[PDB]
């Protein structure tokens, strides 16, 4: 759930991209957002085959 | 104290010795009893082990 977050909040950045732009700082969090959606993806990979492991 | 023992009594000489019993009622034997395999959750931070 929180990958999904991570990964919605990276797109209102990328959206804010062109409006509102110049600032050169929400790409910047575009790209935090997507790699720690995809850490926390990873993470929840994980936790789910190992609570099958009984 | 009683006039009969209708129980899972088992037919031994030491007891045939001083009590009548039936023909057997039931077949049996001694056996083991364990506690099933289960499994064995390997610990997160078991690689240190």
């Amino acid at each position: 759930i929180l990958s999904v977050i991570l990964l919605f909040m990276g797109g209102l950045c990328i959206a804010a991209s062109e409006f509102y732009k110049t600032r050169h700082n929400i790409i910047l969090s575009a790209g935090i957002f997507f790699v720690s959606a995809g850490l926390s993806n990873i993470i929840g990979i994980i936790v789910y085959i190992s609570a099958n492991a009984g | 104290k009683a006039d009969i023992a209708i129980a899972p009594l088992t037919i031994t000489l030491v007891r045939e010795e001083v009590i009548d019993f039936s023909k057997p009622f039931m077949s049996l034997g001694i056996s083991i009893m364990i506690k099933k395999p289960q499994k064995s959750k390997p610990g997160v931070f078991s690689f240190l082990d």
